[PDB]
Order: C-alpha cells, then sequence, then structure tokens
C-alpha cells in the first residue's frame, strides 16, 4: 500500500473525516472507494481527491452500518506507479 | 522470451 | 459467462408502448422506462433498423438486455421477439458499478443484472430508470483468480505512456524493476479472463496478443502476421512462424488444461538496454511466450521475418533474444544462442531452435 498509513480523525454517526500519510512520490491524484461491507460490488462508490490532499470527507451514510474504506494513490509515472493505481490501504469503519 | 534484431557494426 | 452484461426484468405495459435507442456520449448503459416509451441509451452506435413499436396486446413482459463484446452485439429481447441496438458493440467496457437514477416514469419489475465482472445473478429494486457504469478504481483483489481486462488495459496504457517518453519520467527504472514488471505482464496476460478466443491490448508502442490455444494445435503450425504502415522508422512489417512442437503437452503431463499464446510487441526499446545501450532495427523487441514453458532443441525452428529499409553501410543484421541472469539484479544482454540469422538487403528471417 504505498498510502503508509489510514486512520478516522473524526466521525459522526453518517460522515466521516478520514486521513492518510502521504508516500514520498509524486502522486497525481487519490482514489477512495467506500461501500457496505456486506453489499454488492454494485452499489460501491468511489470520488477523487488531488494528490497534493491528505484528507477526505465520506458522508451520506446509514448509522450502525459497518462500510469498507480504500484509498489507491495514482499518477501518471511507469517508474513510479507501473500499475497507474497503487496497493490499496483499507479499513472497517462501523460507524 | 524476447527476440530482436541487433544492429553490429 | 455467456455474455458481458445480462439485464433483466419484467414490463407492465398499461397501453400501446414504443421502444427507442440512443447513442449516449458518456460511457453508460441507461434504461428508462415511462408508461409509453422503454429508452435504452448506450455508448454504441446505433443499429439503422432499430423497430418503432412493441408488440400491441398488453400484459407483463419479460426482457433481458444483453450486451457482449467480441460478438459486438447489443440487442434486448423482448417477450417472444429480440430488438438489435447495435451491431457494432465492440469496445472494451467494464460494468461493474450501478449508479442513482432519480428518473420519474414507470417502473419495471423483477429487475436483476449480471456482468462478466459480477457474474452472479444479482437482484435490483424496481426503478422508474436504471444506470450502469464501472469503478475507476480496481476493486478485483489479488485473488489471483483472474485478471480484469479494463485493470489490465490501464496498466498497458500506463506502460505506452513511458515508451512515449521515457525521459520524462521521475527515474530511470532499474534492471530488477524492468524484469519485476514484464514478468507481472506476462503473468497477467496468461490470467486474464475474456470471452473471445483472443485478446489485444493495442496501445501506442506497445501491442500485447492473447491466444487461447485449442487442444488441436499442437497439431499444426502456427503462422502470425502484423501491420506497421511502412513509415521510416526502419522496420515495415513482421511474421511469425511457430512450429507444432512448441505448443506440444510434454510427455509427462496431464489433464490437457488450456494453454495461451503470449506475443507482446513492442516498438520501443526503453525496457531493453544492454550496457553500451546497444540499438535495435526500428527499435522492435518481440516477446514469445507459450503459457508457463520453456522449449528448446527444436527440430523445426521458430522462424520470425522483419521487413525493414536497408541500411547497412556501416551495420549489419543479427537476430538476438534477450537473456538476463537471476540473481544478478544488473542489465541484460543480447544473446544469439540457437538463432541463426539470414540478413537480405530489405529482409531479414531469424531461425531460432527454443523460445
Ligand atoms: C436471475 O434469475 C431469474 C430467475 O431465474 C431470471 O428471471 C428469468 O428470466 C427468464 C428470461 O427472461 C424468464 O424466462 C421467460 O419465461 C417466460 C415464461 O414465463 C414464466 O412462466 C413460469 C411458469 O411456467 C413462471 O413461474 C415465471 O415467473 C414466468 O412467468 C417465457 O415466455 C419467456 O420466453 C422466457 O423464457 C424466467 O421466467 C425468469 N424467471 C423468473 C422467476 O422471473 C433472471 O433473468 C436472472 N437474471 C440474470 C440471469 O441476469
Ligand atoms: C496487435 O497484434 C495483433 C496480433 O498480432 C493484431 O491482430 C491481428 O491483425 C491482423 C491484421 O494485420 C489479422 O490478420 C489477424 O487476424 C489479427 N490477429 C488475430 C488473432 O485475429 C493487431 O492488428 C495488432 N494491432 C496493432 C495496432 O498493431
Ligand atoms: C400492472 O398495471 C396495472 C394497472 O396499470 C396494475 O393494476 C397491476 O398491479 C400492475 N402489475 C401487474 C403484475 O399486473
Amino acid at each position: 500500500s504505498v498510502p503508509t498509513k489510514l486512520e478516522v480523525v473524526a466521525a459522526t454517526p453518517t460522515s466521516l473525516l478520514i486521513s492518510w500519510d502521504a508516500p514520498a512520490v509524486t502522486v497525481d491524484h487519490y482514489v477512495i472507494t467506500y461501500g457496505e461491507t456486506g453489499g454488492s460490488p454494485w452499489s460501491w462508490q468511489e470520488f477523487e481527491v488531488p494528490g497534493s490532499k491528505s484528507t477526505a470527507t465520506i458522508s451520506g451514510l446509514k448509522p450502525g452500518v459497518d462500510y469498507t474504506i480504500t484509498v489507491y494513490a495514482s499518477s501518471f509515472d511507469w517508474t513510479i506507479f507501473p500499475n497507474y493505481y497503487s496497493s490499496p490501504i483499507s479499513i472497517n469503519y462501523r460507524t | 522470451t524476447y527476440f530482436a534484431v541487433l544492429m553490429v557494426s | 459467462p455467456r455474455e458481458d452484461f445480462r439485464f433483466c426484468g419484467q414490463r407492465n405495459q398499461t397501453q400501446q408502448s414504443t421502444l427507442h435507442y440512443d447513442q449516449s456520449s458518456e460511457p453508460h448503459i441507461f434504461v428508462w422506462n415511462t408508461e409509453e416509451t422503454l429508452t435504452i441509451r448506450a455508448p454504441f452506435l446505433a443499429a439503422p433498423d432499430i423497430p418503432r413499436f412493441f408488440p400491441e396486446p398488453r400484459g407483463l413482459y419479460h426482457f433481458c438486455l444483453y450486451w457482449s463484446r467480441h460478438t459486438g452485439r447489443l440487442h434486448l429481447r423482448y417477450g417472444k421477439h429480440d430488438y438489435l441496438l447495435s451491431s457494432q458493440a465492440s469496445r472494451l467496457l467494464c460494468f461493474q458499478k450501478q449508479e442513482q437514477s432519480l428518473k420519474q416514469g414507470a417502473p419495471l419489475i423483477a429487475t436483476s443484472v449480471s456482468s462478466w465482472q459480477i457474474p452472479q445473478n444479482t437482484s435490483l429494486p424496481g426503478a422508474p430508470s436504471f444506470i450502469f457504469s464501472f469503478h475507476n478504481a480496481p476493486h478485483k483483489v489479488s485473488h489471483n483468480a483472474s485478471v480484469d481486462m479494463c485493470d489490465l488495459k490501464k496498466e498497458l496504457q500506463q506502460l505506452s505512456r513511458y515508451l512515449q517518453h521515457p525521459q520524462k519520467a521521475a527515474k530511470r527504472p532499474t534492471a530488477a524493476f524492468i524484469s519485476q514488471q514484464l514478468q507481472s505482464l506476462e503473468s497477467k496476460l496468461t490470467s486474464v479472463s475474456f470471452l473471445g478466443d483472443t485478446l489485444s491490448f493495442e496501445e501506442d508502442r506497445v501491442n500485447a496478443t492473447v491466444w487461447k490455444l485449442p487442444p488441436t494445435a499442437g497439431l499444426e503450425d502456427l503462422h502470425i502476421h502484423s501491420q506497421k504502415e511502412e513509415e521510416q522508422s526502419e522496420v515495415q512489417a513482421y511474421s511469425l512462424l511457430l512450429p507444432r512442437a512448441v505448443f506440444q503437452q510434454t510427455r509427462g503431463r496431464r489433464r490437457d488444461d488450456a494453454k495461451r499464446l503470449l506475443v507482446v510487441d513492442f516498438s520501443s526499446q526503453a525496457l531493453f538496454q544492454d550496457k553500451n545501450s546497444s540499438q535495435v532495427l526500428g527499435e522492435k523487441v518481440l516477446g514469445i511466450v507459450v503459457q508457463n514453458t520453456k522449449v528448446t532443441n527444436l527440430s523445426d525452428p521458430v522462424v520470425l521475418t522483419f521487413q525493414h529499409q536497408p541500411q547497412p553501410k556501416n551495420v549489419t543484421l543479427q537476430c538476438v533474444f534477450w537473456v538476463e541472469d537471476p540473481a544478478s539484479s544488473s542489465t541484460g544482454s543480447w544473446s544469439s544462442a540457437g538463432c541463426e540469422t539470414v540478413s537480405r538487403d530489405t529482409q531479414t528471417s531469424c531461425l531460432c531452435n527454443h523460445l
């Protein structure tokens, strides 16, 4: 996982604030994915964060429901990200 | 196996 | 399994209704049911004869929207009939994500969906409209079971990106890095799951092709041809002859499992720089792989024939193959062992007793 660390800094019953250590390489953008841990991959959601940013906000979640959150780093340099996406780092947050 | 045709002077 | 995309359900016909299909600018499959018209939108060119009206009798109609990438067909089967929406649906897309669709209309009934990436029969809440798109992130886990085409497609676009401007990359990649990537690429080509017999990844300065070998392939030789349009890059076309023995299962082998042929065609030698950085005709580096197999001491050799424009005043052409040293972590080199060269002025052929 190119993002070294992934932690929840703050949370409400429906919203979440995640943060991650940036790597010592050029990141063009990050891809944050989240969905209900037991739910189908059709229902999963994702958005992008500029590589200069190390935090994100996930909102509109159901209370008391386990969610899996995954952060990929990405860039256009094959010599840094040969598979274009990094290896993922994931947390399982209950909310 | 990667085949190529070398250019030898 | 049988198709790339299957979206099924029931439609309640409360009146004489019409079928409508449009080509969308966005790479989605959009299905919107109103009382008077079922609307389907997909990124594929509209077939020119799409019927206007659905069967007259009122009632409940089972339907399924089918997409198959290698058949190039997007057709809607409806009740007892089948409607061809597109005849040129041959485009690499992976439908694995449902978007929220808040359109108003006549909700569809008993809806369900299955795709190549999500092959399970997944029931969906009834709704007037449905939107099927893709995830950008690679959701496929490190199962090693199968590799996703669209994920591999982005990876090969990444490599092609480097071959175009290798001077622009942040690092000069070490040999171990390049060796690791070429292993990963080969591994993903032998394991990528697709529906056709052949899958090609055609990028700028790289073209990787996967053949699903038949059981009959050991019986006869294999002939491969390419087209490169004769520009002044010093190399114009190539042909390959793969002897039948190369495809033959070993003497103690069992189960007659499927094997794959891998031809990775490079128009760049960026990943193949020896010490002294020797040049190759047209930067052509041609990778040939029979899945997890090494053959040597061939009776009839594999032959590689290349058409090119001659530059022979101060240079000779020598057929070579890339060799590396495991446990060296050092750059590789070119070897001509077991490879004979016949180099006429405008054409050169490589006769090797191994691949
Ligand atoms: C997920 O699974 C479901 C359930 O198997 C699939 O739904 C099925 O879809 C097929 C193709 O559209 C339907 O076949 C049609 O059947 C009708 C006959 O009507 C049927 O009659 C029986 C009694 O004999 C009833 O029990 C059924 O409910 C239905 O009314 C026929 O006229 C058509 O030509 C066509 O063959 C099948 O009926 C349907 N099953 C159910 C329970 O709705 C669904 O496609 C699948 N999703 C996928 C694969 O993505
Ligand atoms: C990439 O390579 C593949 C395989 O070599 C090419 O597909 C072949 O194209 C020729 C036309 O030159 C056809 O006669 C063959 O039938 C194709 N192969 C198969 C298995 O059908 C493909 O054209 C190449 N693409 C580019 C852009 O060079
Ligand atoms: C179909 O529509 C009619 C009225 O338009 C409604 O009464 C009925 O419940 C609907 N569904 C079925 C299965 O008939």
